[PDB]
């Protein structure tokens, strides 16, 4: 009976600890995934804007090429 | 011992907190500078009101509370208002940019910048306690901070305090006073995320409160001030067993034992009476029998739903004021005759009753009559799931076209989180169906 | 604490820009010298959204004035409220844009853009918490349309997480006879669909029609048109400028109004429309096609989202009843798969000269009529490759014209797809 009593309270501790552990890990996973997704969305936006800048350089390059002819 | 820490999150949570703490001060005789002449032990004590108020050496009684919002203008009114001396400045926490009605900004983009500071401040409160019982968390379903930051906070509290109890007061949206089209998304997201972290959640349907103000108090177009004064009376009813003691008092934890038969089935329906204007209450004695009968009138519920179309798993009556045992017992007897209150076959049918002798208080300038006795019924009924079904339907209409979803994805969320959240709600609705079915 | 930076570009942009500042300065009790002389604290509560505070309690518009020629800005400077603006915030060239979007976007505008950006950064750096930018400009000219859209791109690059809002004046043959206008507009719209979060479509076609038909002005002036514009801009920024619950900042507005990122073009409306009311009447009129600042019939489409703003001392009970009535009686014209898609705000402070007014902001699929009208005009010239040398001579390629047209037609298709969608 005493061994059983010890087992019950260690079980209660273990399940509480495991709850905390899994909550902790779920949250770290979610936060890392969110961080990476948001950063990727910004990176893509900037990438498109930078392609506009390049395009604009070509337009002016094109105008300069046309000009002397 | 038995301390309770309140956490008020976002505009709705903060403004309801204003109303509750003002009301608590009036109930306990605490002045707006925090002095309490009736309290003879200076700088500490273990009276019942000490579950909610700490004390300084200088005689100040200070709410065990943190207010947090992601923009400053609502908490700034607290900082400069009537009860500004009541709170230590470190209890009032603000950021600069709010969640813009976006769960994702509240939980991630913006919330992540202030969560550590918030936990630090909660920890300072926790350190002052000699037997912390748990947290009471006040927030809207609909706002970006009330939804997203609350979820983040609840997850972090589970990690930092383990299974220390956490109760919610959650403001469920209504179109009459709602401020964002995406409130159903925020509602479903936060209910999913918080479900395994909360021990008990009292939903407050803004439409139910709005209706009661219009119908019972003859308020033409209720404001948040009207709504919050009513809400604070209901919250006060529920927390009264923690803040007062008496021979007939039954602790909130005892009601909770009866109210939660399975971990997920933890959403009591609250019903409050009497809600009556001064004009109508004059020369009118509302008996124990009358206010008890009113608990079974759906018009007085805090959430719109129909318990007569559902089954009960528990019924608790929380009385305050001039209320004696013989009258309660006679009132319940009558009700059990006249009303068909149908319980599931696996629960006993006896109502659990607490009585606090201190009568209800009203705040000056309010519309509620001051009455000799009041009652709040807390019931566990399958009908509460109606409220989920209404929100889930609105979610489904928008999500089918992915309307507004890009606002969430742009802040780093994935569509999988939406479908995962909605599936959890589908499972919750199914859980409420299943507990209502007869045993084999 | 949540600052907006205002930019006005080109002739139209500066004209309606200046009027906007005149109008809201008066509403906030700011005089032409920047001194406050008002009656109510509600005027100053959120003053910092649009104004900087200087020494001696002066308020200075967080406004940047841009053009490729100096005439309009000279006009503004010696205007009534000319002295209120920060002198260093005037940024102008000398050579003009010649109603050429390519000059504004790639050539002349590109040579001036960096000095505009220097002023933008200065204004943004001093912000406690910047919410975003609002630009006034026309789509038909060259500076406002071309350099305006260039500025949007450049600003977005350095402030990618801030809201970008425009007041974009659409061209109409009735107001102007400049032939290249549908080119400039189509090239502009191509930029706006990709790079702004919310755009108010101010249609010169609608403005002319209101002036001529409703206000019965035989020969409407630009001044007459801008009177409508300034009333409108005042109306749709009320919730940003006065204490309030609903759509109180640029991002909350966008989250309520934009269900899909490309569909961010709004039809504004205003009531009453008068030149020499009950709540039911205000409400009727604001949903009336005659009161729209974009030349589209909302009964030819469906509403995705609506913001309604009422101003003046009135019964909120009545406003609520009437807004419910309009939605119930016209339910077919609101998409059923966005529940509760109409939001209403009431601000106690009426505009100058009125007891009460109502301002309407609609995201309606009927806005495709505006884009179809432009597209028709565009394609008539482009099919015959007319007047293209103006643009190719600045280095542009034909394919960019094709892409612009293609994007705009896609935008029209998408409005139609959601107009046609059902819940079941
Ligand atoms: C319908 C197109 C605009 C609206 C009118 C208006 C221009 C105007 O108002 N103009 C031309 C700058 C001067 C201004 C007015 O002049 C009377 C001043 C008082 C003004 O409105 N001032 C306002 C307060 C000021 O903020 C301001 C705004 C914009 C520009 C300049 C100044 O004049 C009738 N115009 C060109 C016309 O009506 C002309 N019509 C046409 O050109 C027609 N084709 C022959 C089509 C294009 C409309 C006729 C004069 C032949
Ligand atoms: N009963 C009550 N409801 C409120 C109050 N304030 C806001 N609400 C409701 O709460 C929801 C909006 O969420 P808020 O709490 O304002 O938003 P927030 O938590 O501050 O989040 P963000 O502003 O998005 O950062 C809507 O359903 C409102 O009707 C209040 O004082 N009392
Ligand atoms: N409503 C209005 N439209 C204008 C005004 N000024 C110019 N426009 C319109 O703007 C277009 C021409 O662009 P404009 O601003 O004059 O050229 P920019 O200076 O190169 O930007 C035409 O369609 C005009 O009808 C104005 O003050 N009010
Ligand atoms: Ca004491
Ligand atoms: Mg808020
Ligand atoms: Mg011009």
């Amino acid at each position: 009976k005493r061994e059983h009593e010890r087992e019950v309270i260690q079980k209660a501790i273990e399940e509480n600890n495991n709850f905390i552990k899994m909550a902790k890990e779920k949250l770290a996973q979610k936060m890392e995934s969110n961080k990476e997704n948001r950063e990727a969305h910004l990176a893509a936006m900037l990438e498109r804007l930078q392609e506009k800048d390049k395009h604009a350089e070509e337009v002016r390059k094109n105008k300069e090429l046309k000009e002397e002819a | 011992m038995r301390e309770c820490i309140s956490i008020h999150v976002g505009q709705a949570g903060v403004q309801i907190g204003n109303a509750c703490w003002e009301l608590y001060c009036l109930e306990h005789g605490i002045q707006p500078d925090g002095q309490m002449p009736s309290d003879k032990t200076i700088g500490g004590g273990d009276d019942s009101f000490n579950t909610f108020f700490s004390e300084t050496g200088a005689g100040k009684h200070v709410p065990r509370a943190v207010f947090v919002d992601l923009e400053p203008t609502v908490i700034d009114e607290v900082r400069t208002g009537t009860y500004r001396q009541l709170f230590h400045p470190e209890q009032l926490i603000t950021g600069k940019e709010d969640a813009a009605n976006n769960y994702a900004r509240g939980h991630y983009t913006i919330g992540k910048e202030i969560i550590d500071l918030v936990l630090d401040r909660i920890r300072k409160l926790a350190d002052q306690c000699t037997g912390l019982q748990g947290f009471l968390v006040f927030h809207s379903f609909g706002g970006g901070t009330g939804s997203g930051f609350t979820s983040l906070l609840m997850e972090r509290l589970s990690v930092d305090y383990g299974k220390k109890s956490k109760l919610e007061f959650s403001i469920y949206p209504a179109p009459q006073v709602s401020t964002a089209v995406v409130e159903p998304y925020n509602s479903i997201l936060t209910t999913h995320t918080t479900l395994e972290h909360s021990d008990c959640a009292f939903m407050v349907d803004n439409e139910a409160i709005y209706d009661i103000c219009r119908r019972n108090l003859d308020i033409e177009r209720p404001t948040y001030t009207n709504l919050n004064r009513l809400i604070s009376q209901i919250v006060s009813s529920i927390t009264a067993s923690l803040r007062f003691d008496g021979a007939l008092n039954v602790d909130l934890t005892e009601f909770q034992t009866n109210l939660v038969p399975y971990p997920r089935i933890h959403f009591p329906l609250a019903t409050y009476a009497p809600v009556i204007s001064a004009e109508k209450a004059y020369h009118e004695q509302l008996s124990v029998a009358e206010i008890t009968n009113a608990c079974f009138e759906p018009a007085n519920q805090m959430v719109k739903c129909d318990p007569r179309h559902g089954k009960y798993m528990a019924c608790c009556l929380l009385y305050r004021g001039d209320v004696v045992p013989k009258d309660v017992n006679a009132a319940i007897a009558t009700i059990k005759t006249k009303r068909s209150i149908q319980f599931v076959d696996w629960c006993p049918t006896g109502f659990k009753v607490g009585i606090n002798y201190q009568p209800p208080t009203v705040v000056p300038g309010g519309d509620l009559a001051k009455v000799q006795r009041a009652v709040c019924m807390l019931s566990n009924t399958t009908a509460i799931a109606e409220a989920w079904a209404r929100l889930d339907h609105k979610f489904d209409l928008m999500y089918a076209k992915r309307a507004f979803v890009h606002w969430y994805v742009g802040e780093g969320m994935e569509e999988g989180e939406f479908s995962e959240a909605r599936e959890d709600m589908a499972a919750l609705e199914k859980d409420y169906e299943e507990v209502g079915v007869d045993s084999v | 604490m949540r600052e907006i930076v205002h930019i006005q570009a080109g002739q139209c942009g500066n004209q309606i820009g200046a009027k906007f500042w005149e109008v809201i300065s008066d509403e906030h009790g700011i005089d032409p010298t920047g001194s406050y002389h008002g009656d109510s604290d509600l005027q100053l509560e959120r003053i910092n959204v649009y104004y900087n505070e200087a020494t001696g309690n002066k308020y200075v518009p967080r406004a940047i004035l841009v053009d490729l020629e100096p005439g309009t800005m000279d006009s503004v400077r010696s205007g009534p409220f000319g002295q209120i603006f920060r002198p260093d915030n005037f940024v102008f060239g000398q050579s003009g844009a010649g109603n050429n979007w390519a000059k504004g976007h790639y050539t002349e505008g590109a040579e001036l853009v960096d000095s505009v950006l220097d002023v933008v950064r200065k204004e943004s750096e001093s912000c406690d918490c910047l919410q975003g930018f609002q630009l006034t400009h026309s789509l038909g000219g060259g500076t406002g349309s071309g350099m305006g859209t260039l500025l949007i791109s450049k600003i977005r690059e350095e402030y990618p997480d801030r809201i970008m809002n425009t007041f974009s004046v659409m061209p109409s043959p009735k107001v102007s006879d400049t032939v290249v206008e549908p080119y400039n507009a189509t090239l502009s719209v191509h930029q706006l669909v990709e790079n702004t979060d919310e755009t108010y479509c101010i249609d010169n076609e609608a403005l002319y029609d209101i002036c001529f038909r409703t206000l019965k002005l035989t020969t409407p002036t630009y001044g007459d048109l801008n009177h409508l514009v300034s009333a409108t801009m005042s109306g749709v920024t009320t919730c940003l400028r006065f204490p309030g619950q609903l759509n109180a900042d640029l991002r909350k507005l966008a989250v309520n109004m934009v269900p899909f990122p490309r569909l961010h073009f709004f039809m504004p409306g205003f009531a009453p429309l008068t030149s020499r009311l009950t709540v039911p009447e205000l409400t009727q009129q604001m949903f009336d096609s005659k009161n729209m600042m974009a030349a589209c019939d909302p009964r030819h489409g469906r509403y995705l989202t609506v913001a309604a703003i009422f101003r003046g001392r009135m019964s909120m009970k009545e406003v609520d009843e009437q807004m419910l009535n309009v939605q119930n009686k016209n339910s077919s014209y609101f998409v059923e798969w966005i529940p509760n898609n109409v939001k209403t705000a009431v601000c106690d402070i009426p505009p100058r000269g009125l007891k009460m007014s109502a301002t309407f902001i609609g995201n309606s699929t009927a806005i495709q009529e505006l884009f179809k009208r432009i597209s028709e005009q565009f394609t008539a010239m482009f099919r015959r490759k007319a007047f293209l040398h103006w643009y190719t001579g600045e280095g542009m390629d034909e394919m960019e014209f094709t892409e612009a047209e293609s994007n705009m037609n896609d935008l029209v298709s998408e409005y139609q797809q959601y107009q046609d969608a059902t819940a079941d």
